[PDB]
RNA sequence: AUACCUUUCUCGGCCUUUUGGCUCAGAUCAUGUGUAGUAU
RNA sequence: CAUACUUAUCCU
């Protein structure tokens, strides 16, 4: 119904999470997206370079023993799976994959 | 837990689909089926299992084996609920009266069509 | 009939038409292993010092002594493993050179020079590997 | 059927929990048997009613080799089937199996199932033949059955071809691995 | 003694709330004598 | 007077 509120001798209780650790910054150097570095050059160029590059480059265009038997082509007809996402918790595909191996 | 629950939603909705699209096995599926167990059981000249007769020979001694069966869940058992002591008890009942529980058995295979919910 | 490979939802192509790129990225394209941000690493391959050293002679000098072929004696020194060749070429540059203070860096850390082993890899085998002028 | 607040009515399934499910799973299964093998290669594999023949064997050797399937059982949902094979009938199969899944490429081999429990020479090995009579007698077995009833999956399934670059038939059957 | 306004009484009526949040409905659910004290 | 309840009291 209502969280606590957090505002702000020192005590003298040290906590082993608050010894020294990582006493310095790293910086971005030149190489690593620097801010100076990053003026010189036009981001939209390699962005529309890129986005070009991938969607193109992914386009990629510039009488036998079965006489008897009752049943024939049976597998034809079947639906071949596909790589989707369903935004369902208990009807996706991951799922029903678990309760098929895990449920017998 | 989570997982029978999940299984149990799954399962559900597996059981609503079967009456919703309805039966998957096609009628001549169905029938192809039908006639080749027919044709089968007349190949080996096959006589159905009759109802069990009344004047059964081996009617007592398949109780007998039965009710070994249920019993022997109860042969380490050391602290049973409700629904086990009362399964001991109809056991026991079974056991001391044979006549009268192959009685029951028989009118509950020849009337008996709606039953308990079952425990998963 | 319609089976229990029942489908309940459109595609995303579908939902989304022709001109939406669809993506379902279920796995990683790398490992944690790989930075997202790459270290700007010094690429230790063979570390040499950053400024041409004191000798007992000038550049010139040197200049000079080249320009004329009967002041240049070239020659390759060889034997077999380890009898005595790096330090021997060692024992030149300690006596034609500036680099007293390396020599107490050397018997200070613990470990003889070996000037023309420089290779830090054919170093720490105590092994000239390839040869140098 | 009850979990704790959770109830559905079984309409489909088989109540697995019945005393006398066993029953119903059998004769089901023999159903399902039925037309795996057909009421020929059944009532030979059986033999007569009158003179049944045991597990695996027959009456003849002419009634044993008039058909692929040799030796047939089924463990309750679980069938194991030996098929020797001509070379013509091998043929007529991975024939008819390619002209069903056509994949030029050659892309047959990739999802193989073939344990990797054994020894890497021991095993059943990847050449086109054998791969390929895997598959297409695991393909025309399947087609076999109607598949509102059940299919057989290869993920869950397990063929192993003993020809002439393969010296060994391997199963596995209850626990057993056996090569 | 009647018409007006106006004032009084009697019926008809009303919202949050007091909701201990979560999990494996959290779990299980039920196999005594004997005395005495009491309720009956 | 007969059903029940019980209490680190008492046995089986
Ligand atoms: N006793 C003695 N040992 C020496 C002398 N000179 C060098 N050494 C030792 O011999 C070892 C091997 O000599 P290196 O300087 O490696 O010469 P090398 O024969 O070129 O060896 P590689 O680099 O393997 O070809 C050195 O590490 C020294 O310890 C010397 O005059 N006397």
């Amino acid at each position: 119904w209502a969280p606590a509120i957090g505002g702000e001798k020192p005590s003298v209780q040290q906590s082993a999470k608050n010894l020294p650790g990582h006493t310095k910054l790293k910086f971005r150097q030149t190489g690593q997206a620097a801010e100076e570095e990053l003026r010189a050059k036009d981001l939209r160029a390699e962005l529309e370079a890129k986005e070009r590059k991938h969607f193109g480059k992914q386009s990629g265009t510039d009488r036998r023993w079965d006489d008897d038997v009752v049943f024939k082509n049976q597998a034809r007809g079947e639906p071949k799976q596909q790589k989707r996402f369903v935004n369902d918790t208990i009807r996706n595909d991951f799922h029903r994959r678990f309760l098929q191996r895990y449920i017998r | 837990g989570r997982l029978t629950r999940l299984y149990l939603k799954a399962e559900q909705e597996r059981q609503h689909n079967y009456l919703k699209d309805g039966p998957y096995v096609t009628p001549e599926e169905a029938v192809a089926i039908y006639t080749t167990t027919v044709h089968w059981l007349e190949s080996r000249k096959y006589s159905c299992i009759p109802f069990p007769p009344l004047n059964y020979k081996h009617d007592t001694k398949l109780l007998i084996l039965a009710l070994e069966r249920l019993k022997e869940q109860y042969v380490v058992a050391v602290r049973l609920n409700s629904s086990q002591r009362e399964e001991l008890g109809l056991v026991e009942q079974a056991y001391d009266n044979p006549h009268e529980a192959l009685q029951r058995i028989k009118r509950h295979l020849l009337t008996q069509r709606s039953f308990k919910e079952v425990a998963i | 009939v319609l089976h229990e490979d029942k489908k309940y939802y459109p595609s995303a192509e579908e939902i989304y038409g022709a001109e939406v790129e669809t993506l379902v990225m279920e796995e990683d394209a790398q490992p944690l292993e790989v930075p997202i941000v790459a270290p700007v690493k010094v690429k230790k391959f063979e570390t040499l010092e950053a400024e041409p050293l004191r000798t007992h002679y000038s550049n010139e000098f040197l200049a000079t002594l080249m320009a004329n072929p009967e002041l240049v004696r070239n020659v390759a020194v060889v034997g077999h493993l380890h009898h005595g060749k790096t330090t021997i070429m060692d024992m030149f540059v300690e006596q034609t050179h500036e680099l007293r203070k390396m020599t107490a860096a050397q018997q200070a850390a613990g470990k003889q020079l070996r000037f023309t082993d420089t290779r830090l890899d054919e170093q720490a085998r105590a092994m000239s590997i390839k040869m140098m002028p | 059927i009850a979990y704790k607040d959770m109830s559905h009515t079984n309409s489909y399934g088989l109540i697995r929990g019945l005393q006398f499910a066993s029953f119903i799973i059998q004769y089901y299964g023999l159903i399902l048997d039925l037309l795996l093998l057909g009421l020929t290669r059944a009532t030979e594999i059986a033999g007569p009613p009158q003179c049944p023949n045991e597990f695996l064997t027959y009456r003849d050797v002419k009634t044993e080799t008039r058909h692929p399937i040799r030796l047939y059982s089924r463990y309750l949902n679980k069938v194991h089937i030996m098929f020797r094979f001509s070379a013509e009938e091998a043929k007529d199969l991975i024939q008819r199996y390619l002209t069903e899944h056509p994949d030029p490429n050659n892309e047959n081999i990739v999802g193989y199932n073939n344990k990797k429990c054994w020894p890497r020479d021991a095993r059943m090995r990847l050449m086109k033949h054998d791969v390929n009579l895997g598959r297409a007698v695991f393909w025309d077995m399947k087609n076999r059955l109607p598949r509102s009833l059940t299919t057989f999956e290869w993920d869950n399934s397990f063929v192993s071809v003993y020809s002439r670059d393969n010296p060994n038939l391997l199963f596995s059957m209850l626990g057993f691995e056996v090569r």
